């Protein structure tokens, strides 16, 4: 049983993760009391991955709740599925961080960091045979930026034979107007950099803009952006929860497709895209959902991989459809010689079927891919770095709790190095 | 919760204070202390090093952190376990050349941020000799009008009808106290 | 080619006195070659061309189009929406 | 003119807004998205003042007088009131509850309707649990009035409020708190505690013996029966309480608290007991023994929150004990700091005895072992795993200290402050966690100010503060050095390091602790020499690979600050160093290779470390002339030098460089027989074994003794310099044998480069020195480097070689300036600055910024002035001398507008152009389309003129036909002719029929899209058939039949 252990940090990676077991909930067969009352034998032989097993067959979730503010604890808590948690895994402040790193990384976020190890510590001597960690937060206020990165490097050490992935979230301008927002997510990157195996980039831009455009919605708010990103997590945490042909877990995955320790920053999507609301259009076919899977508007990134070179693709079908038709399919668009040739999408895709389709929808497609256009994020983050580290504005705000300023320099000179590897290795071909 | 809610609790509740004084006129000092203590010699003279003492005034455990020399006190401004609350700058009404260091270090201590931070209370001593500046003068040479986030307020003292100085710290126990701690 | 059509109208808010002409471009052309056309059709420089789409079932917003590598298709225009011209 | 004060300005900034926002609530509620807006705006505002809640205090008053007028609405529906409860609960968690609710009615009359809102309440509803969350604490502020309740009067009302109590204290959402306080102001009541108290005290008892741990439900009614208990017993007399303290204590004994898993309940029921504790004493009777063991026992608990519980617990009842209970308590607390106990135990002793001396409970003769418990918590770390665990003792013991500063007077612990002084500055500038030298840094600080008297305490105090303590490569090397400079700091701090850190098991902290004894070393000669010496040549000898691997740095490290010191005044090393250490130290390598240590993963330490130790003896001048130890290191220089691939790459170029510089050192050192001259024999077997390795299939191999040779000193070079620049020549060139070996061309190149800057430049010396004689083999050979466009797998590899390249033209060009500048020839160099142009105009944006940055280092070159620069004026007027660092290459922005600009000059037009037109038809989009808006810039003031912009034509349509069949040029090219005809840059050419500049265009395009497979080549050749339309005439025909 190869366990993983998930964290929450921050109200948005509460939320998501909240958003995340509620929906894998549903999928798995748990209901609200926590026996089991699924029709179905594959929706139990891997739930011991995710899950714990009590007295009287009980599936206790494997999350941890960590805040340095209690208002998202109490909201969880009282939630629908709020009371299968252990109580014991809530651990929050008082004060919080109000948008510094500093305040969430040297001054009270090192205050708690000791009793969240204590959780972990405890919550991984059950496990017969971890695995690796999870932890699910954002790049852009104090306690998920400063705290987070604490306890990743935390488990690096004490545990430096396992795997770790994150699932961040870039923020954008166009739904908060935090100021100092641009320095707290160098500042988290230049430790995700070096510890961290798998990036799973999340723009809220990319959504916004997909949200006011494709969706057409007036004001959208945050539950609808949370709905894509449960959808797209619970799309791609689909192998490591259900079997099938493609035998992997996170160490082979993490393996096969990331090639370079430094360049390991992904870009997820998910076809179709659906809103909050309980509708349908019409059951979309094979070809119609791949082509609207590998297309550029479904990206949850605002980068557009037609202007980079992929590395590792890796796409999960979820629906009644056989194997036998996603071979026919990847071999028929991938022939010059047919009239459905198409070159916006790659080659070397690694395929794989599902037999429990999504809740809500009878056929979703999943997309995977290691595409070298997150230098165009990276250069966007960059020209907001450099433009307020000019005139030296709110500088000091951090220099007064202990920070240095040789710190931003060198995350400055980081970030500069790790886009000039993305550029050079964009360049690359095998004859 | 951790250290930080602990003390902040016990701060709260026994009502601690840290009032960081400084000068180097050695003879405006004498007073301020004898208003915090009815001795007038013991614990009441300046020290040329750097003393810590505690006394008790109004219900208030003030932290007494006198610091003879004026340069490099950022040393003195922030500490791991306890930050400063109040500020009392000393210096001299009939003295136009050692006006600009301490504006100078007023201006490097304190900085502005988010949120309220210390209270500032600029003490000027012996008015009644030629000489010295009024309170329009010791504003507009310190430039205490770009001075953000700290509310300042001058006191002015004599040797002869010096106006006394009991509002002068009046007015920063009840701006430290309704800042921290609550009311009722 | 022709069900790729997008039967859309021209505007100009700067110069009311144009009439609101109609175009059939394909869904693939991008913003480049609007601009080109454009500028070639009102004889204005295309370094100081705004572009912008208003779809009747969203009135009252007006999306711009700053990007001219990208497509019509990306920018969920559709059939039926019309052209605004600014300069 | 006396009495000033300064403006003030209000700390809440949203009373207007937030008025607003609170006044349109009733035109909110009818949409759903407005809700959302106006929920995530309340809460933001909300959120700016979280960390000084205090500010909004006199903002409480308008708010709720809005906000409880809204709920008392007789006519508004229920998700107007479920909307203000939100807002309610949200201001109540910001603030507090303790305070904000003072303000909720509280009236006889008011009680009623409260408690009717309260009965409607659906549990069973998690859309709205603030409700039913407020309404209870609503609830208990208005039990406080005094009034009788029968005054009102399953039936009567208290009864009532009783099942609701009761009902609630067993849910599982956050409701179970607010009936905990509600059970907890209604029951202590007058008229309540007459005919409910004990009535409770049964259903508790019988909560308490019913419910398991296994079952979810029985752990939150453990939970909420623990909450209740706890709240009554601490809002509760004691006369009370008093007939009813032993049975409850006796029901918790048997529900086995400590023995279970959950720690909610374990730290609940440890705040109980002590709670049942400080009731039991007056403000010694049975029981309250039991209660005190209890609290012990959880001191030593895993969790951190049961020890802090157990030690405030402690701190309050050794306060209501009487003498010798209170010596017995902390004579059983301080004899806790066992060797048999763990990191736990102590933490938990460490802070029972902070609480104790917090309150001043401590008796002076306790002082003595407190003293040494400080000193023993101060240097505590045991290795458990790959890292190590004891890191709170530390700041459990720092916080103690300073509790006991602040605690007792300075003539109480005079002799306190004298023994833990020595200790606290050490961890300060030496602990590996910044928190534990901050901690102690502060505990210094206060100890020096309360003490009054104390020697260099502002010294230390201002060089050491709270932020610079925050630097720690300088706590050890900088504050290290300047607090040993007093004789009281010295001796403890090298013997500490040396005893503690030298063989910490990370290796950064190894070199750290090496450099810090170096650095230390010189302040305290004599002791090191003859004490620390002995010390390390004894641990080298160590089953332990990190004490070994330190070890040996710190006998590499000494050595050279010993012989620095002797040298000053002019004698050699064995002053001070006797005999038996240069015996000890001429056995290491024999000793480290009879047991073949060097083999395995730890056999990369020894290696790394044994090159270190022979570059300081190397540099020493030990009498080791003629000896065996000497073959034996280059044995072993050679054996590392050729093992490379099996290294991982994580550590291969730091021990490359180490050998090199190892093997540089010892060729300069210990081979000289004559100064000025070699020994024949030796230098010929080593050029004989260099020159045969360059040859060797392995990749790594080669990239070694690449840098191996290129370290040799001048006076080994004399006579076979020809040689070897032909061997080096020879491994930079490229064959099918070697196409991907870019960094073995590379490393080659820099060896050409550091011999070249070693040996120098003679007149008539081809085969001794550098001249005119063979200038060009050089030049030449570093010149055809700049083609380099390998690309395999990995990615385009040609960049290293390029940079290589122009690093050593760089380091070349500049010494003939100083050494026969007439050797610069006028065509190489026109060649050399187009090419830097070239490369300056790339799309790489490190690369490019490496090539600004060479050419501006020639460009600013003037002493002296290197001549043969074509158009010199002109780059100095577009590139002054002050627009150096105001100018990121890194960024495209403030690169392309400068670049463009050497398109007007007639010899750089060409170089510049092919540079940009790969950055045109690259792929980044920000980069292309900064490329774009860049052209333009420039192509608006050639668009007029026709000679201008026919001599741009005919540059571009030569590059095109000198760079045929070649996909990494063609499409780019083609891309940027795209991009430019949709510009309409070129139309001063279509008046004319058949122009001379399309008809050349379109016949290359007829010869590159033929018989192609390439998507994107055809994809580049439609558009530029369409495109090239605009030229009428037999051009537009041709065009209409490619298409
Ligand atoms: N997609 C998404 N983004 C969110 C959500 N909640 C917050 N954010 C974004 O997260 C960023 C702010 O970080 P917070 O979640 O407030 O961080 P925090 O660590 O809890 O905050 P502090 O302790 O106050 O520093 C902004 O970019 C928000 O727009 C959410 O539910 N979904
Ligand atoms: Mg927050």
């Amino acid at each position: 049983m190869r366990e993983i252990v998930h964290i929450q940090a921050g109200q948005c990676g509460n939320q998501i993760g909240a958003k995340f077991w509620e929906v894998i909930s549903d999928e798995h067969g748990i209901d609200p009391t926590g026996t089991y009352h699924g029709d179905s034998d594959l929706q139990l032989d891997r739930i011991s991955v995710y899950y714990n097993e009590a007295t009287g067959g009980k599936y206790v979730p494997r999350a941890i709740l960590v805040d340095l503010e209690p208002g998202t604890m109490d909201s969880v808590r009282s939630g629908p599925f709020g009371q299968i948690f252990r109580p014991d895994n809530f651990v929050f402040g008082q004060s919080g961080a109000g948008n510094n790193w500093a305040k969430g990384h040297y001054t009270e976020g090192a205050e708690l960091v000791d009793s969240v190890l204590d959780v972990v510590r405890k919550e991984a001597e059950s496990c017969d045979c971890l695995q690796g960690f999870q932890l699910t937060h954002s790049l852009g206020g104090g306690t998920g930026s400063g705290m987070g990165t604490l306890l990743i490097s935390k488990i690096r050490e004490e545990y430096p034979d396992r795997i770790m992935n994150t699932f961040s979230v870039v923020p954008s301008p166009k739904v908060s107007d935090t100021v100092v927002e641009p320095y707290n997510a160098t500042l988290s990157v230049h430790q995700l950099v070096e510890n961290t195996d798998e990036t799973y980039c999340i723009d809220n831009e990319a959504l916004y803009d997909i949200c006011f455009r494709t969706l057409k919605l007036t004001t959208p708010t945050y539950g609808d952006l949370n709905h894509l990103v449960s959808a797209t997590m619970s799309g791609v945490t689909t192998c490591l929860r259900f079997p099938g042909q493609l035998n992997a877990d996170l160490r082979k995955l993490a393996v096969n497709m990331v090639p370079f320790p430094r360049l390991h920053f992904f870009m997820p999507g998910f076809a179709p895209l659906t809103s909050r609301g309980s509708q349908q259009y019409r059951a979309l076919t094979v070809p119609e959902l791949t082509q609207q899977v590998f297309d550029a508007k479904n990206m949850m990134a605002a980068c557009d991989p037609r202007h980079g070179r992929y590395l590792t693709v890796a796409a999960v079908f979820r629906g009644r459809m056989s194997m036998k038709e996603v071979d026919e399919q990847m071999l028929n668009v991938q022939n010059k010689n047919s009239s459905y040739f198409v070159e916006w999408i790659p080659n070397n895709v690694k395929t794989a079927v599902c037999d429990i389709p999504p809740r809500g929808l009878k056929m979703a497609v999943t997309f995977i891919g290691n595409s070298t256009a997150i230098q165009e994020l990276f250069k966007r983050i960059s020209e907001q770095f450099t433009a307020m580290f000019r005139r030296k504005a709110f500088l000091h705000w951090y220099t007064g709790e202990g920070m240095d300023e040789m710190e931003f320099t060198e995350a400055e000179s980081n970030m500069n190095d790790l886009v000039s590897e993305y550029q050079q290795y964009q360049d690359a071909t095998a004859e | 919760m951790g250290l930080l809610t602990i003390l902040k609790k016990m701060k709260q509740k026994e009502r601690e204070l840290r009032l960081l004084m400084l000068g180097l006129d050695n003879a405006g000092k004498t007073t301020i202390l004898k208003k915090f203590n009815g001795e007038d010699i013991d614990t009441i003279s300046p020290t040329l090093g750097f003393n810590i003492k505690t006394l008790e005034h109004r219900g208030f455990k003030l932290n007494i952190w006198d610091v003879g020399g004026q340069k490099s006190l950022r040393s003195y401004w922030r500490n791991y376990f306890e930050s400063t609350d109040g500020l009392i700058w000393v210096v001299d009404s009939a003295d136009r050349q050692r006006m600009q260091d301490c504006q100078r270090e007023l201006q490097s201590l304190l900085v502005e941020e988010r949120l309220a931070g210390a209270t500032l209370l600029i003490f000027a001593n012996k008015q009644d000799l030629p000489g010295a500046l009024s309170s329009n003068a010791i504003r507009e040479v310190l430039e205490l009008d770009s001075i953000r986030s700290h509310h300042w307020c001058i006191q002015g003292c004599s040797a002869v009808t010096g106006e006394n100085l009991l509002p002068g710290i009046d007015w920063l126990l009840d701006d430290i106290s309704s800042r921290i701690f609550t009311a009722d | 080619l022709k069900n790729q059509l997008l039967t859309l109208k021209i505007k100009y808010p700067h110069q009311l006195d144009q009439k609101v002409l109609e175009k059939q471009l394909p869904g693939s052309m991008t913003i480049q070659k609007v601009k080109g056309l454009l500028s070639r059709l009102l004889k204005v420089p295309v370094s100081d061309l705004l572009l912008s789409y208003e779809s009747p079932k969203k009135p009252g917003r007006e999306i711009e189009l700053e990007n001219d590598l990208k497509s019509l298709q990306f920018y969920s225009v559709e059939n039926g929406d019309c052209l605004l011209v600014r300069w | 003119e006396t009495l000033a004060f300064g403006a003030a300005l209000e700390a809440f900034g949203e009373s207007a807004e937030t008025r607003a926002l609170l006044g349109r609530l009733r035109e909110v509620h009818g949409g759903g998205a407005e809700r959302e807006v106006a929920l995530e705006r309340f809460r933001v505002i909300m959120d700016k003042y979280q960390e000084q809640p205090h500010l909004l205090d006199p903002h409480l008053e308008w708010m709720m007088n809005l906000l409880l007028d809204i709920v008392q609405d007789q006519t508004s529906p229920a998700s107007l009131v479920h909307l203000a409860f939100k807002f309610l609960y949200i201001i109540t968690k910001v603030r507090g509850y303790k305070t904000f609710l003072r303000l909720f009615p509280h009236e006889v009359a008011d009680v009623e309707p409260v408690l009717d809102l309260v009965t409607i309440q659906n549990p069973k509803d998690h859309e709205a649990w603030e409700t039913r969350y407020m309404l209870l604490l609503w609830l208990s502020v208005t039990c406080l009035i005094p009034f009788d309740f029968s005054r009102l009067d399953r039936m009567s009302i208290m009864d009532r409020i009783l099942q609701i109590a009761e009902s609630y204290l067993i849910v599982s959402d956050k409701a179970r708190d607010a009936a905990a306080v509600l059970v907890s102001r209604f029951i202590t009541r007058p008229d309540v505690k007459q005919s409910k108290m004990a009535e409770f005290l049964d259903w508790s008892l019988c909560n308490l013996a019913r419910s398991s741990f296994q079952t979810m439900q029985g752990v939150i009614t453990m939970d909420g029966t623990l909450q209740a208990l706890a709240q009554i017993f601490k809002h509760g007399k004691r006369e009370d309480c008093l007939p009813y303290a032993a049975t409850v204590l006796r029901c918790l004994d048997g529900c086995r608290l400590p023995e279970s898993n959950q720690t909610l309940l374990r730290k609940l029921g440890v705040k109980l007991v002590q709670r049942l504790g400080l009731t039991f004493l007056k403000p010694v009777p049975e029981g309250v023994e039991r209660v005190i063991e209890q609290l012990l026992v959880g001191l030593k608990d895993k969790d951190t929150v049961v020890r802090w519980s157990a030690a405030k617990g402690i701190g309050r009842m050794a306060g209501r004990l009487p003498r010798a209970l209170a010596d017995d308590v902390v004579g059983s607390v301080l004899d806790c700091f066992s060797f048999q106990e763990t990191d736990k135990a102590w933490h938990g002793g460490c802070l029972a005895l902070a609480e104790l001396g917090r309150r001043g409970l401590l008796l002076p003769s306790r002082l003595v072992d407190v003293v040494a418990v400080i000193l023993k918590a101060l240097t505590y770390d045991e290795k458990r795993g790959a890292c190590s665990v004891g890191t709170n003792v530390r700041d459990a013991a720092c916080y103690v200290c300073w509790a006991f500063a602040r605690a007792y007077e300075p003539q109480e612990l005079k002799p306190f402050v004298t023994a833990i002084s020595s200790a606290l500055v050490i961890a300060a500038v030496f602990d590996r966690d910044i928190n534990c030298r901050r901690a102690a840094s502060a505990a210094f600080q206060e100890n020096v100010g309360r003490q009054g008297t104390f020697p260099h305490g502002i010294d230390i105090l201002t060089t050491a503060d709270y932020f610079a303590v925050g630097n720690r490569s300088n706590c050890f090397l900088v504050i290290s050095v300047f607090i040993a400079g007093f004789p009281e700091y010295t001796q403890p701090m090298i013997d500490h390091l040396v005893t503690m850190k030298i063989s910490h098991w990370d290796g950064v902290i190894r070199e750290l602790a090496a450099r810090a004894l170096h650095n230390l070393a010189q302040q305290a000669p004599e002791f090191s020499a003859t004490q620390v010496f002995p010390r390390l040549l004894s641990m080298t000898l160590s089953p332990d690979l990190h004490m070994r691997h330190g070890s040996i740095l710190a006998c590499a490290e000494v050595a050279y600050a010993l012989y620095k010191l002797a040298a000053q005044e002019n004698r050699p090393v064995t002053d001070h160093l006797d005999e038996q250490a240069v015996q000890g130290l001429k056995q290491i390598h024999q000793q480290l290779y009879d047991r073949q240590l060097y083999r395995g993963l730890g056999g990369q330490l020894m290696r790394q470390a044994v090159c270190v130790l022979i570059e300081k003896l190397s540099l020493s001048k030990m009498p080791f002339r003629g000896d065996t130890v000497i073959d034996g290191w280059q044995w072993l220089i050679n054996d590392t030098l050729r093992h490379l691939h099996l290294i991982s790459s994580h550590s291969r170029q730091q021990m490359k460089d180490a050998a090199v510089s190892a093997l540089a050192a010892l060729c300069s050192e210990y081979y000289m027989k004559e100064p000025g001259e070699a020994d024949p024999a030796i230098q010929e077997e080593l050029i004989t074994q260099y020159l045969a390795e360059l040859r060797n299939p392995e990749e790594m191999t080669r990239c070694g003794f690449s840098l191996a040779l290129g370290a040799l000193p001048g006076f080994l070079l004399k006579g076979r310099l020809q040689q070897v620049l032909t061997g080096l020549r020879a491994v930079t060139h490229t064959s099918p044998e070697d196409v991907s070996f870019a960094e073995s061309r590379r490393d080659g190149l820099k060896a050409i480069a550091r011999i070249c800057q070693t040996v120098g430049v003679k007149a008539g010396a081809p085969d001794e020195a550098v001249c005119g004689e063979n200038v060009s083999q050089i030049y030449c050979a570093l010149l055809g480097c700049m083609d380099d466009y390998t690309t395999d797998s990995r990615g385009d590899v040609g960049t290293w070689v390029r940079k290589a390249a122009m690093t050593s033209l760089m380091d070349l060009t500049l010494l003939l300036a100083r050494s026969q500048p007439e050797l610069i020839e006028a065509h190489t160099c026109e060649r050399i600055m187009c090419c830097v142009a070239q490369q300056a105009s790339e799309k790489i944006d490190r690369f490019r910024a490496h090539a600004a940055s060479v050419f501006l280092t020639l460009l600013h070159f003037d002493s002296p002035p290197i001549p043969h620069v074509p158009h010199r004026g002109e780059l100095e007027k577009l590139f002054p001398r002050s627009d150096v660092a105001s100018v990121n290459w890194s960024a495209p922005s403030q690169a392309f507008p400068r670049i463009t600009q050497l398109l007007g000059l007639p010899t750089y037009r060409y170089h510049v152009l092919l540079g940009l037109v790969v950055s045109l038809g690259g792929l980044t989009e920000s980069t292309i389309r900064h490329s774009t808006q860049s052209l333009f810039e420039y192509m608006k003031g050639i668009q007029s003129d026709p000679q201008a912009l026919g001599s741009f034509s005919g540059t571009l349509l030569q590059i095109f036909e000198d760079n045929l069949l070649n996909e990494r040029v063609s499409v780019p090219l083609l891309k940027t002719l795209d991009h430019v005809l949709t510009h309409g840059c070129f139309d001063i050419f279509t008046t004319e029929e058949d122009h001379p500049f399309a008809v050349k265009l379109l016949a290359l395009c007829k010869k590159e899209i033929k018989n192609s497979k390439d998507i994107q080549k055809l994809l580049s050749g439609i558009a530029v058939f369409c495109e090239m339309v605009q030229f009428p005439g037999d051009v537009r025909r041709q065009a209409l039949l490619q298409l």
